[PDB]
């Protein structure tokens, strides 16, 4: 089947600059005849249905604002948008409604690029209430940072661990462009107080060092 | 004026089979052809098939050829997608999307429904305390719940500044967790109080949970 492949995935700019996107396909989308493709663009935000934004690659819908303008042709399409507003910050498709199968892209995330942020880490210890239920659960948090790429190791006794935290990360902050982090390491009761000293490690291009925040069980 | 709402949200254990109803009205449905489309919970999406009233159900993608079944009634208008047996990768959202005709774009949607396959109970969660340059963090542990979602607020939804609540994570024992958390100055710490209120509905639990330090 046609298979189509959206140029970034990942792309990050700044608030009012412009944006590109293409998709690529391994047939043609024209059909010569009325000199017009059939490739729509979605736009989808965290939570919701997509909506669709061109149709046959320049042909905007209802809702569609003036600042996003599709393009190229045959083989190779653009989306354009002009000047970049915070509400725009979504994931975007392109797929084919030429030959049956249908295809989708890929997926494109467009960030709101900013001065890098170091992350405010925080080390939490367990509850006793947990610790009454069995089980030990050491929270490791990482708040307000840029970019998004960034990555924490947890060590007991500084032996390392790992494969056994799972990590959670939350979109994009519409009001100061940031993100936040928790990495929740799991374990039992009786592990839990066969050590000591509970250290969780981070590292970010934010910060020169890697900072590591650590607890000492009691 | 043309729209598609679609049946609730689904909680099953991988076997059964289940249908979801892709209703519509508004003026000229008659020409619309209907297609669906998946979208995992990590991914993106992935087209399945598209259907017409009228029964040219021919078309299928071949990673959902042998899988799944869809349908149509003229009569009512709705149109169905069938399985014949769940796993525990058919977790997912799934869309209905409207186009007028063989070869044109979907441009109206249906809301979704989310289906979970787990074959797993429904169990109420438990939370837990987080206590810690003027900047102190305070949180809940939400710990151990199925099925999703849960609501979590603080303070009374007084409270909205600084305050982080992850997407829920699906553990090794089946069931979820998440962590909300907010940063409040050090010199508030003792004089406020600090109250998380976490809604399961599925279970029909409602906890408050005082954070304090010590």
């Amino acid at each position: 089947d046609i298979v189509m492949t959206q140029s970034p995935d990942s792309l990050a700019v700044s608030l009012g600059e412009r944006a590109t996107i293409n998709c690529k396909s391994s047939q043609s989308v024209l059909y010569s005849s009325i000199n017009k493709n059939y490739l729509a663009w979605y736009q989808q935000k965290p939570g919701q249905p997509p909506k669709l934004l061109i149709y046959w690659a320049s042909t905007r819908e209802s809702g569609v604002p003036d600042r996003f303008s599709g393009s190229g042709s045959g083989t190779d399409f653009t989306l354009t948008i002009s000047s970049l507003q915070a509400e725009d910050v979504a994931v975007y498709y392109c797929q084919q409604y030429y030959s049956t199968p249908y295809t989708f892209g890929q997926g494109t995330k467009v960030e709101i690029k900013r001065t890098v942020a170091a992350p405010s880490v925080f080390i939490f210890p367990p509850s006793d209430e947990q610790l009454k239920s069995g089980t030990a659960s050491v929270v490791c948090l990482l708040n307000n940072f840029y970019p998004r790429e960034a990555k924490v190791q947890w060590k007991v006794d500084n032996a390392l661990q790992s494969g056994n935290s799972q990590e959670s990360v939350t979109e994009q902050d519409s009001k100061d462009s940031t993100y936040s982090l928790s990495s929740t390491l799991t374990l039992s009761k009786a592990d839990y107080e066969k050590h000591k000293v509970y250290a969780c490690e981070v590292t970010h291009q934010g910060l020169s060092s890697p900072v590591t925040k650590s607890f000492n069980r009691g | 004026e043309v729209q598609l709402v679609q049946s609730g949200t689904e909680v099953k254990k991988p076997g059964e089979s289940l249908k979801i109803s892709c209703k519509g009205s508004g003026y000229g449905f008659i020409t619309y052809w209907i297609g669906w489309v998946r979208q995992m919970p990590g991914k993106g999406l992935e087209w399945m098939g598209i259907i017409y009233p009228g029964d040219s159900e021919t078309r299928y993608s071949p990673s959902f050829q042998g899988q799944v079944t869809i349908s149509a009634d003229k009569s009512i208008n709705t149109a169905y997608l069938q399985w014949s047996s769940l796993k525990a990768s058919d977790t997912a959202i799934y869309y209905c999307a409207g186009g007028s005709g063989i070869s044109t774009p979907m441009d109206v949607w249906g809301q979704g429904t989310t289906v979970t396959v787990s074959s797993a109970s429904t169990k109420g969660p438990s939370v837990f305390p987080l206590a810690p340059g003027g900047t102190a963090a305070l949180g809940c542990l939400v710990k151990d719940y199925f099925p999703e979602p849960v609501t979590v607020s603080w303070n009374s939804g007084a409270l909205t500044s600084g305050v982080h609540t992850f997407p829920a994570v699906l553990q090794s024992s089946g069931l979820y967790s998440l962590s909300s958390v907010v940063t409040v100055p050090s010199s508030s710490l003792g004089t406020q109080t600090y109250i998380c209120n976490v809604n399961h509905k599925p279970s029909n639990t409602k906890v408050d949970k005082k954070v304090e330090p010590k």
